């Protein structure tokens, strides 16, 4: 996209045009084989919109001067983006069965916080420091 | 008795150190790694006030000085020799209780003499 | 490929051809039996494009002075583009159903961490120190 | 083989001719009954060149001035080579069902790490001291 | 055989006539009621090619001045190579079903070790002290 | 039989008649109520070939002043053999199921090691101090 | 019988008149329901024969200055003898299912011994001080 | 009964008429609602036999000054023989099933030992100190 997601805020984004917005939302949408073609448009902009205004506010600012994102900021926000879309279905789907014949995912088995839950989640996760206490300061 | 005692304190009478490199039942580290860590922690450039930082994963464990009797081990070695050679024990620098005051003490004396 | 998955950043990628990007994209699809081919070109290019950040921000630098990428940046980065590619297709199958019979593919629960969850992750992870904090540093 | 796979590095292999890269392949489709005749030339040739590359990068050189690779540099890179090609399928199978006719093959849990998931990994694993550190070295 | 398994290397093994491999052969798959039949020779020559090069690589030399093969080192060849033929038809059967009725072998999970895998690795496990590290060696 | 095969070694076994040879098979099928009828001779006699061999390597000598074979060496070599023709047909059923017809035997997991594996096993390990290391040695 | 079980060894058995042997085996018969019936006269003959080699090897001498044998020394071998036709014909069954019905015995998965498998095993154990190690000897 | 099964021991029941034995026999038959009607006389016989023998032999004698056989010894042998019976017949049923009707009898695990695994042991168990071992003796 024009704007990537790691150069809009929260404010920005609603100051984009539709097709930037659309750019946007299309990088998002190759993160699933499905695209999530089933969810309208307004609740995958509302799921990006969240996923600036969180990274912005939880996933901003030092530690021990560190910045607490090491990883690239655009596939993190697009990753946490693909997390809150999946959130607004449902869980990860653990069993999927047809009208005949079944699939399922070993997609369990992790912790209990938000990231935790679904695959989107776990990886932006690893951008993050994985949730760990790294801070450090000290008296001067 | 001498010469097992002069190896065994370079051996055993100065601490030394054991750095563990890995987590446990972690990814296997080789000798051309050890290299590198070696470099680092060199005694041979560390100084008094070094501070080390690390993960988790690197562990600087002490081979603690194993203390053993070696000055009981030399009043041994001394009263077998100056005994052997018919001197007093006192002639090799090695003291006794109770036996250096009074009669005790001047019998060994008179045998000298 | 001409110009290997390695010799190429972020920005490198977005610079490649079509064929050039078209190249690597036949080189990851080597990685499976299915090939991902029901899965669409841009979706593949999005995983690689992915896998060449993360590597490069994440999987970057040095512990100790040893490099954090031990193995081959080549086939560390393929595999890293796989990864991500079945994440984008739901994860593992734990098992399988139907009219061709049934199958189930001997997982186990797994570890709780994303290059845990896959195969692909897993051949990954061996490549990168196990992701263990083997870092030291002194003073001088 | 008349080039034998302990003989050639990654470079060596894309130096062969066809001939010589399908008498290595040949071998390799020896270790399963099956021969995973339903999966492409590319494919194995991918795996192979891979097992190549990982045997040269992350089981090479030595610890405690012994081998890291301790057993027949054929065998290690051929079951390094047999591991991923089955990764390729989605792994073992611990069940397989058909038209009725059913079976299950006693994999158990298999631990979490690379190696320890498949048969051929399991096999490799003794060539390498079982992924064991005994390396060792001291002040001159 | 005429040349006895114990009496030939991986050099030797690729040096006899195609009878002297051929009773060996029929000497391994004496091992099984089901004498592997319908995997081809060449598989089977190839698990006892690996066998005998596994046995000289990682089952040779000294734990104290004791050998590290203690038994017959005949049986112990010939249980290594049905160890690697039954990997190469996939393991353990736990459990059999079809319109010829149903069994369950009573494997349990198992170990998590290739010798702990299979009955021919648990046979060939007893001849090695059990994998166990029993060796000792002092200065003079 | 007129040679019993506790008076016998690998050599000799080897040295034997047929009817000798038979008249020891014939005292081992005594040990199963199916006689074991399915399996053919040479299998047979490769497994109390085995079993001779393997007693008197690994079931030789002395722990202590003790002998390591407190038991009849007979039913111990008749034991392990009984052991080795079971095994070539798979482990114990855990159960059996023809048509409807079904029977569960009641082995439970047995443990880890071979001859716990089997019940003629775990007879002939009461026969070898249960594989105990009650061996003693001093200076002189 | 006039011979009793208690009175013959081995050499003794193999010496005793076909009826004598009869008399004793028919004793046996007596601790089933069943009187295992559909297994030959050999293999109760073999299980009589080896219970009572096994009984003067491994449950005769000495356990400080008291026998090993504490209990009946014919109803121990009467005990022994149908553990071991029980363990020819494949142990307990757990449960037994057909168009007579269902049952299960209550095994749960007992002990891990041989004696500890069966139910004529373990009435043979009590005989035989637990199997427990209760020895005891001094300087003099 | 005329004699008492206390009353008499091994050699005893040996010289009793079929009357005085059949007598015996009815009051073990009153045990159990199904008399056990389809196990045979001699089988029954044989149980009280060897339960007369095992009293005299197992659970005679002192515990300092008290009685090893604490209980009623009628009471004691006729538990100790029906819980012979029950083993000659395959122990205790969990469950059992047959014609679309089922029960099951809450036996639970029911220990390990022998006189723990069925109800009439159960019961003479707590006749001999529930198997203790509180014997105490002192120097003179
Ligand atoms: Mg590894
Ligand atoms: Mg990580
Ligand atoms: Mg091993
Ligand atoms: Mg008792
Ligand atoms: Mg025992």
């Amino acid at each position: 996209p024009d704007p990537s997601i790691d150069e809009v805020s929260k404010s920005d984004w609603d100051a984009l045009t539709t097709q930037e917005q659309d750019d946007i939302i299309s990088q998002v949408e190759n993160l699933s084989s499905t695209g999530w073609v089933n969810t309208s448009r307004e609740r995958k902009a509302e799921a990006i919109r969240s996923a600036i205004a969180e990274r912005d506010t939880l996933y901003s600012g030092n530690m021990s001067r560190l910045p607490t994102l090491d990883g690239d900021a655009e596939y993190f926000t697009l990753y946490l983006s693909a997390h809150k879309i999946q959130l607004f279905e449902g869980g990860e789907a653990q069993s999927e069965s047809g009208e005949g014949g079944s699939v399922s995912y070993s997609t369990g088995g992790g912790g209990e916080k938000d990231l935790q839950k679904t695959r989107y989640g776990r990886m932006a996760l690893e951008y993050v420091w994985e949730d760990n206490s790294i801070a450090a300061l000290r008296t001067y | 008795n001498e010469a097992a005692i002069n190896q065994a304190i370079e051996l055993h009478g100065f601490p030394q150190r054991h750095v563990k490199v890995g987590k446990e039942d972690g990814a296997p580290v080789r000798d051309n790694d050890l290299r590198r860590v070696r470099t680092i922690f060199d005694p041979r450039t560390t100084d008094a006030n070094t501070a080390y930082f690390t993960g988790q994963d690197v562990d600087v464990e002490t081979l603690e000085a194993h203390n053993f009797d070696y000055s009981a081990i030399h009043e041994m070695d001394m009263r077998n020799l100056t005994t052997a050679l018919g001197l007093p024990l006192e002639a090799g620098n090695v003291g006794a209780d109770g036996l250096g005051s009074g009669k005790p003490a001047e019998l060994r004396f008179a045998l000298l003499k």
